[PDB]
C-alpha cells in the first residue's frame, strides 16, 4: 500500500518548510556524541526520528535536512526511512492506532477489536479519519503476546482489550484525556490472572546466596 | 513490608514525546570521551 | 545427585524476583533485592574469573540460538590492539510469542545495567550500547532513568562501582524492523544503515560495530550474569540436565487460561508449565491441538509429543523443534491451524529485509502458496512443492531468518498433511 | 612461503591467506556462477549463486566472500552444489518478466545463460508475478526495473568507482526496489558503466535500444581517440555499420571501464 518512490506534490516537495527547533538542535548534539568520532552516520536513526516526532511526519525535505547535519549523501536517509516501519512517509492522524495481528494475538480474538475500531470510527484498515484524528493499521508483534488483544496508539500499550474497552479508549481520546496504558482486565503486567503462581515470598535481601570466595 | 498487591511501577504514565531524549541529553554530562578513528568521516 | 525431574523452582532460586514489577523497580529497590552488591569485588577478580564463571555456569544464549555463553565471550578476552571494544546488548525483542525481555527493561532495568558492567569488564568493553526496538518507548524510558540512577551513584562510568574500569552504557532505539534483533543486523542499525544482516566471517568478535570487536548478548543472557558470578557457577548449573542449565523465563501465550511470564526450571515438562503457570489449556488439555515452543521460528509439534517433552535445547530437538527464545504458543482444537501457521509466514515476508535471493524471493513464494492453501486452492501435489521450496531457503540465505520462515512450514506439513489435503478436497469438490 | 594449500575437487592449489573460495577455484581454471560478485567491486554475498560445498562441512559456502582455509576439499560439482544453484535460479527467475524477446540483453544476459548452465529446465512457479514501476535516470540509461535481480552492482559502481551515492536500496523484503527514490538524473562522465554490469536487461542503452542482438555483431578491437587516456574498446558492427562501443579490459589503462563521450 506504501509505495517506495517519491514524487514531488506542493505539501510534499524539496521546498516544504522544515527545521529543527533550536530545542531539538540541542537533543540532536548529544545524539551524535553517543557514537565513535567519524561515525556521525550512525545518528540517522535517532535523529531521522526526532524529526517525525516534531513534525509528526517525515516530508521529503525533513530528510535532506538530516542529510546535511550529518553530511550523509541525501539517498542513504531515503533507504533508512524507506526501510523501517515506523517512519511515516505520509501524514498520519495525530492518534495513530496500532492493532497487533500476528498469530499469538490473532488466537485471542484480535479481529474482533478490528472490526470494533472499524465500526466505531468508520473507517477501513490504513486509512485516516475524514478529521486528522486517527489512522488505523495492522501491525505484527508488538512484544506483548502474552497479553490478550493489545494495541498501540503513538507511544502506549493498551493492551488485554476487549471490543467494549477499546472503544472506550477511542472515546476517552476522542474529547481530551490520554487513557492509562497497560491491561484492561484486572492485571497489571505479565502476571498470571486469578493470583500469581510463582515470587509470592519476600525477595531475598543483599548477599543472599553470595559464595566464599567472592 | 510484602506488600505485594500494587503495580510500583507507574512512572511510565506521564512519560512525553521527548521524555526519552531528555534522559539522553542529561546524561551526556557523565559519558567519557568518545573514540577517534582519525578521519571526520569515511568519505574524508 | 543428579536430578532425574524438573520444576517447581523456589522463589528463593528466581533471578528475576521483579518480573512482575511489584516492588520498586528504580534504584534502592533493586539493591535492596540484591543487585549492585559488591560489584567491585567481582570486577577486580579478573575477566578470566568472570568468564570460567559463566563457562562452569553452563549459561547458553537466550536470544534464540542457545550458544553456550561462556564459549562465546572469550572470542573478545583476547589482546587489544588500537581499536575499542563494545558490547551490544540485543533488547530488539521481536520475535512473534516473545515478552520475556519487555519485562526485564522495564522492571528489573538495574539487573541489566548492571550486567553490562560485568558482562563488559568480562570482554574488557569501554561501553555497551543496548538496542531496543522502538515500540518500547515506555520500556526504553523506564531504562534510560535507571541508567542515569547508576551514574550518579558511581556504578557506571568513570571509576565505574569504584574499580578503576571506565564503562558507559548508552540506549539506542530501533526503527521497527524485526530483522534488527539479528546480531549482524543489529549492528548494522546502529552503524545508521539498514538493517541488512552481514556475512560471516568476519564474526563480530573480529570485526562488529564500527568494525570494532563487539558482541551481541541477548538481555536475559546478560541480566543473569551478575548473579551467577555472585552466587558462583556451580549453583546456577545445578538446575535443568546436563548442557542445558539454568533457569528459564517462558512467555505461555494463546489459548490458555491464564497468558502469563514466569520464570521456571530448565527442562520443566511442557504439561507441567502450561498446567501449573498458565492454568491449562482452554478446554481442557485433551482440547490441545498444538502447540509453538519457542516462538513462531520454531516448528510446532502436536499433542502427542506435548505430554512427555521437556523445555531445554536438547529435548526439543529430538521432538523436531527447538526451545528458541522459551515462548509456548498454544492451539486447542477449535484453531485453524494451516490459518495460524499461514499467519506466521506472512509475518516473516513483511520482515525480511531483501537482500538476499532465498528469502526475498522465497518466503514471499510461500506465502502466496499457504494462502492457497488456506482456501485449499490447490492440488495436493504441490504439499511436497512447498517441503522442497523451504530446503531451498534453510541454509542457502545470509542470516537464519530464512530458516525461521522454512521451519513452521515443515513442522505443518510433517505433523498436519492430513488437514492440509482435505482443506484441497473439500475446495475441489464444490468448484468441481 | 605464506601461502596455504587447498583443493579443489581434489586437485591441490597453492594460494595465498585471504583468497576467496571464488578466487582459488579461479587458478584451476573453474569458474564458480555468480550474479552479485564482481572483482572491480567490493564483495556483496547476496545472490547467493555462488553457493559451494566444502567437504565435511554440513552447509554451503558462499564462494566470493568466504576465505578459503588450509586443506579444505571445495566441490564445484557435487550433487548439494548443483542442488543449490538450481534452488537460487528457480528463485532468482519466479518474479522474472517473461521480457527476453523484446529485452535487449538477450543473447547476452548472465541470467539466461546461468538458467541454461546451472539451472533447471522447467519452472514449477503457479503464483502471479511482480511488477515493479520504472525510474528515469536521465537519456543514456533506460530502466526497466521488473527485470532486476536486487544485485546491487550499479549500487556499489556508483558509489565506489563514480563516487556518487545517488543509487540505492528503497522498501524491504520482495518489494525492496533499487532507484533513486526522488526523480534525480543519474549524469556522471562514467555513469552509461551501469549498463555493462548490470547482468540482466534492467539496465540498457537507449541510442542502443531495439537495434541489434549480440551474436549477429562483428567485434572489431580499437582504441578511443576521444581523449588522451587511449582506452582500449570494442567496436560493435553489422553489415557495415557501426552498432554500439563496448569497454575492453585493460588492466594498465582503463581497466574496464570508459567515460560516456567513449561510449
Ligand atoms: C530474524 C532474527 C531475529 C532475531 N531477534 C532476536 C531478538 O529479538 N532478541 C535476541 O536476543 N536475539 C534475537 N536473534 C538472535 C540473534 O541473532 C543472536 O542469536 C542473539 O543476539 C545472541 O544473543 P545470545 O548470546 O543471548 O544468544 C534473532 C535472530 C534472527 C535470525
Ligand atoms: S534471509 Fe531474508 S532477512 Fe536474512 S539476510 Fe537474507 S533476505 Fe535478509
Ligand atoms: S534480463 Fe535476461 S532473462 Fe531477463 S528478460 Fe532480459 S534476456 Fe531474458
Ligand atoms: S539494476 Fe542491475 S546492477 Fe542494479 S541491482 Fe538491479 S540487476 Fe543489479
Ligand atoms: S503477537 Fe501480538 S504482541 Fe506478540
Ligand atoms: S556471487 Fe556470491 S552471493 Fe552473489
Ligand atoms: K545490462
Amino acid at each position: 500500500g506504501a509505495l517506495f518512490v517519491h514524487r514531488d506534490t506542493p505539501e510534499n516537495n524539496p521546498e516544504t518548510p522544515f527545521d529543527f527547533t533550536p530545542e531539538n538542535y540541542k537533543r540532536i548534539e548529544a545524539i551524535v556524541k553517543n557514537y565513535p568520532e567519524g561515525h556521525k552516520a550512525a545518528a540517522v536513526l535517532p535523529v531521522l526520528d526526532l524529526a517525525q516526532r516534531q513534525n509528526g511526519w517525515l516530508p521529503i525535505s525533513a530528510m535532506n535536512k538530516v542529510a546535511e547535519i550529518l553530511q550523509v549523501p541525501p539517498m542513504r536517509v531515503y533507504e533508512v526511512a524507506t526501510f523501517y516501519t515506523m517512519y511515516n512517509r505520509k501524514p498520519v492522524g495525530k492518534y495513530h492506532i496500532q492493532v497487533c495481528t500476528t498469530t499469538p494475538c490473532m488466537l485471542r480474538n484480535s479481529d474482533s477489536i478490528l472490526e470494533a475500531i472499524q465500526k466505531k470510527l468508520g473507517i477501513k484498515v490504513g486509512e485516516t479519519t475524514p478529521d486528522k484524528l486517527f489512522t488505523l493499521i495492522e501491525v505484527e508483534c508488538l512484544g506483548a503476546c502474552v497479553n490478550a488483544p493489545m494495541v498501540q496508539i503513538n507511544d502506549n500499550y493498551y493492551e488485554d482489550l476487549t471490543p467494549k474497552d477499546i472503544e472506550e479508549i477511542i472515546d476517552e481520546l476522542k474529547a481530551g484525556k490520554i487513557p492509562k496504558p497497560g491491561p484492561r482486565s484486572g492485571r497489571f503486567s505479565c502476571e498470571p490472572a486469578g493470583g500469581l503462581t510463582s515470587l509470592t515470598e519476600p525477595p531475598k535481601g543483599p548477599g543472599f546466596g553470595v559464595q566464599a570466595g567472592l | 513490608p510484602f506488600d505485594n498487591t500494587t503495580y510500583k511501577n507507574l512512572q511510565h504514565h506521564d512519560y512525553s514525546t521527548y521524555t526519552f531524549l531528555d534522559l539522553n541529553l542529561d546524561l551526556s554530562k557523565f559519558r567519557m570521551p568518545q573514540p577517534s578513528s582519525g578521519r571526520e568521516s569515511p568519505r574524508h | 545427585p543428579k536430578k532425574t525431574s524438573f520444576g517447581s523452582l523456589k522463589d528463593e532460586d528466581r533471578i528475576f524476583t521483579n518480573l512482575y514489577g511489584r516492588h520498586d523497580w528504580r534504584l534502592k529497590g533493586a539493591q535492596s533485592r540484591g543487585d549492585w552488591y559488591k560489584t567491585k569485588e567481582i570486577l577486580l577478580k579478573g575477566p578470566d574469573w568472570i568468564l570460567g564463571e559463566v563457562k562452569t555456569s553452563g549459561l547458553r544464549g537466550r536470544g534464540g540460538a542457545g550458544f553456550p555463553t561462556g564459549l562465546k565471550w572469550s572470542f573478545m578476552n583476547k589482546p587489544s590492539d588500537g581499536r575499542p571494544k563494545y558490547l551490544v546488548v540485543n533488547a530488539d525483542e521481536g520475535e512473534p510469542g516473545t515478552c520475556k525481555d519487555r519485562e526485564i527493561i522495564r522492571h528489573d532495568p538495574h539487573k541489566l545495567v548492571e550486567g553490562c558492567l560485568v558482562g563488559g569488564r568480562a570482554m574488557g568493553a569501554r561501553a555497551a550500547y543496548i538496542y531496543i526496538r522502538g515500540e518500547f518507548y515506555n520500556e526504553a524510558s523506564n531504562l534510560q532513568v535507571a541508567i542515569r540512577e547508576a551514574y550518579e551513584a558511581g556504578l557506571i562510568g568513570k571509576n565505574a562501582c569504584g574499580s578503576g574500569y571506565d564503562f558507559d552504557v548508552f540506549v539506542v532505539r530501533g526503527a521497527g524492523a524485526y530483522i534488527c534483533g539479528e546480531e549482524t543486523a543489529l549492528i548494522e542499525s546502529i552503524e545508521g544503515k539498514q538493517g541488512k544482516p552481514r556475512l560471516k566471517p568476519p564474526f563480530p568478535a573480529d570485526v562488529g560495530v564500527f568494525g570494532c570487536p563487539t558482541t551481541v548478548a541477548n538481555v536475559e543472557t546478560v541480566a543473569v550474569s551478575p548473579t551467577i558470578c555472585r552466587r558462583g557457577g556451580a549453583w546456577f548449573a545445578s538446575f535443568g540436565r546436563e548442557r542445558n542449565s539454568g533457569t528459564k523465563l517462558f512467555n505461555i501465550s494463546g489459548h490458555v487460561n491464564n497468558p502469563c511470564t514466569v520464570e521456571e526450571e530448565m527442562s520443566v515438562p511442557l504439561k507441567e508449565l502450561i498446567e501449573k503457570h498458565a492454568g491449562g489449556v482452554t478446554g481442557g488439555w485433551d482440547n490441545l491441538l498444538a502447540v509453538i515452543p519457542g516462538g513462531s521460528s520454531t516448528p510446532l509439534i502436536p499433542k502427542s509429543v506435548c505430554e512427555t517433552v521437556l523445555m531445554d535445547f536438547d529435548a526439543l530437538i529430538q521432538a523436531q523443534t527447538g526451545l528458541g527464545t522459551a515462548a509456548v504458543i498454544v492451539m486447542d482444537r477449535s484453531t485453524d491451524i494451516v490459518k495460524a501457521i499461514a499467519r506466521l509466514i506472512e509475518f516473516y515476508k513483511h520482515e525480511s529485509c531483501g537482500q538476499c535471493t532465498p528469502c526475498r524471493e522465497g518466503v514471499d513464494w510461500m506465502n502466496k502458496v499457504m494462502a492457497r492453501f488456506v482456501r485449499g486452492d490447490a492440488r495436493p501435489a504441490e504439499i511436497d512443492s512447498l517441503w522442497e521450496i523451504s530446503k531451498q531457503i534453510e541454509g542457502h540465505t545470509i542470516c537464519a531468518l530464512g530458516d525461521g520462515a522454512a521451519w513452521p512450514v515443515q513442522g505443518l506439513i510433517r505433523h498436519f498433511r492430513p488437514e492440509l489435503e482435505e482443506r484441497m478436497q473439500q475446495f475441489a469438490q464444490q468448484h468441481q | 612461503s605464506n601461502l596455504i594449500e587447498v583443493f579443489v575437487d581434489g586437485q591441490s592449489v597453492m594460494v595465498e591467506p585471504g583468497t576467496t573460495v571464488l578466487q582459488a577455484c579461479e587458478k584451476v581454471g573453474m569458474q564458480i556462477p555468480r550474479f552479485c560478485y564482481h572483482e572491480r567491486l567490493s564483495v556483496a554475498g547476496n545472490c547467493r549463486m555462488c553457493l559451494v560445498e566444502i567437504e565435511k562441512a554440513p552447509k554451503v559456502v558462499a564462494a566470493c566472500a568466504m576465505p578459503v582455509m588450509k586443506g579444505w576439499n571445495i566441490l564445484t560439482n557435487s550433487e548439494k552444489t548443483k542442488k543449490a544453484r538450481e534452488g537460487v535460479m528457480e528463485f532468482l527467475l519466479a518474479n522474472h518478466p517473461l521480457d527476453c524477446p523484446i529485452c535487449d540483453q538477450g543473447g547476452e544476459c548472465d541470467l539466461q545463460d546461468q538458467s541454461m548452465m546451472f539451472g533447471s529446465d522447467r519452472s514449477r512457479f503457479l503464483e502471479g508475478k511482480r511488477a515493479v514501476e520504472d525510474k528515469n535516470i536521465g537519456p543514456l540509461v533506460k530502466t526497466i526495473m521488473t527485470r532486476c535481480i536486487q544485485c546491487t552492482r550499479c549500487i556499489r559502481f556508483a558509489s565506489e568507482i563514480a563516487g556518487v551515492d545517488d543509487l540505492g536500496t528503497t522498501g524491504r523484503g520482495n518489494d525492496m526496489q533499487v532507484g533513486t527514490y526522488i526523480e534525480k538524473m543519474f549524469m556522471s562522465e562514467l555513469s552509461g558503466n551501469i549498463i555493462d554490469i548490470c547482468p540482466v536487461g534492467a539496465l540498457t542503452s537507449k541510442p542502443y535500444a531495439f537495434t541489434a542482438r549480440p551474436w549477429e555483431t562483428r567485434k572489431t578491437e580499437s582504441i578511443d581517440v576521444m581523449d588522451a587516456v587511449g582506452s582500449n574498446i570494442v567496436v560493435s558492427t553489422r553489415t557495415g555499420e557501426v552498432m554500439r562501443i563496448l569497454p575492453r579490459m585493460h588492466e594498465d589503462i582503463n581497466e574496464e571501464w570508459i567515460s560516456d563521450k567513449t561510449r
